[PDB]
């Protein structure tokens, strides 16, 4: 199956700052790559969709990036309500697979 | 407004088998694909499987021989059925709905916990 | 001109389909299969005088003109003649005017009923774009 490798595992950062998570596939997975934000007891909730493009109401702070294998979502100013946990989900054939996720902390 | 809602037994036994719904409105099941996604206490998310638009089924390769999942378009709901539990099993189910690609909408899923 | 699913697939990435607003390449390969079966000169007479042209079957009483059509309004400006032609511009330019926004594709009702809700990323896997 075509597998994800995201990292860092955690991140500590303050408003202001900006960060960068990557997602690695084992295998080209052709830009079929989503990103979700989850909060503490909250469901995850879509956030890129197709590498680079935002949901609806979601702020352009949040960017995407990547072409073949290597994919990013880069956080332009953090606020206050960007933290929490952060996974990205390939969507190239079958089975669907998740990068390990990104706690995405205050410092 | 879309809207999927889990419901579950709560707490099972290996000798009992798994079934959970997932309840849909503000869209028609047969113009959208359904998943399940898993996220054992404190852990990543892992894909189960799908159900398409079109009544297909995909399975997670590795427990596509314990699950099975179903719809009835006219009730609005998809199944996810489990045998074989273990207690590796224990996790929060969600059900999400998929849009081209996306999960755009996801259910606040329901806490399985799996016994002796 | 009959095309094949990935020659097809690659000529509409090149024209900007691919992620259009929102719409992943499939469901614009899908909707050719199901309307006029990849072939450019596909047309089709309804009951109404409007007539759908080419390979994406764009009709006569609204997008273009075939000058045979009572009350056309010819909102793609453009002749229908030319949207049976190899080359997919004209088609392709046109459909973009059509899907103005992320349900526009419900403007086919071959994708609609066919492509919508099912795999439609199979018609391109394996293709090389």
């Amino acid at each position: 199956d075509i597998v994800l490798t995201q990292s860092p595992a955690s991140l500590s950062a303050s408003v202001g700052e900006t960060v960068t998570i990557t997602c690695r596939a084992s295998g080209n997975i052709h830009n079929y790559l989503a990103w979700y934000q989850q909060k503490q007891g909250k469901s995850p909730q879509l956030l890129v969709y197709y590498t680079t493009t935002l949901a609806d109401g979601v702020p352009s702070r949040f960017s995407g990036s990547g072409s073949g294998t290597q994919y990013s979502l880069k956080i332009n100013s953090l606020q206050p309500e960007d933290f929490g946990s952060y996974y990205c989900q390939h969507f190239w054939s079958t089975p669907r697979t998740f990068g390990g996720g990104t706690k995405l902390e205050i410092k | 407004q879309v809207q999927l809602q889990e419901s579950g037994p709560g707490l099972v036994a290996p000798s009992q088998s798994l079934s959970i719904t997932c309840t849909v409105s503000g869209f028609s099941l047969t113009g959208y694909g359904v998943n399940w996604v898993r996220q054992p206490p404190g852990k990543g998310l892992e894909w189960l499987g799908m159900i398409w638009g079109d009544g297909n089924t995909d399975y997670n390769s590795a427990l596509k021989s314990r699950l099975s999942i179903s719809k009835d378009n006219s009730k609005s709901q998809v199944f996810l059925k489990m045998n074989s539990l273990h207690t590796d099993d224990t996790a929060r189910y969600y059900c999400a709905r998929e849009r081209d690609f996306r999960l755009d909408y996801w259910g606040q899923g329901t806490t399985l916990t799996v016994s002796s | 001109k009959v095309f094949g699913r990935c020659e097809l697939a690659a000529a509409m990435k090149r024209h900007g389909l691919d992620n259009y607003r929102g719409y992943s390449l499939g469901n614009w390969v899908c909707a050719a299969k199901f309307e006029s079966n990849f072939n450019t000169q596909a047309t089709n007479r309804n009951t109404d005088g409007s007539t759908d042209y080419g390979i994406l079957q764009i009709n006569s009483r609204w997008w273009c003109n075939d000058g045979r059509t009572p009350g056309s309004r010819n909102l793609c400006n453009i002749p229908c003649s030319a949207l049976l032609s190899s080359d997919i511009t004209a088609s392709v330019n046109c459909a973009k005017k059509i899907v103005s926004d992320g349900n526009g594709m419900n403007a086919w009702v071959a994708w609609r009923n066919r492509c919508k809700g099912t795999d439609v990323q199979a018609w391109i896997r394996g293709c090389r774009l």
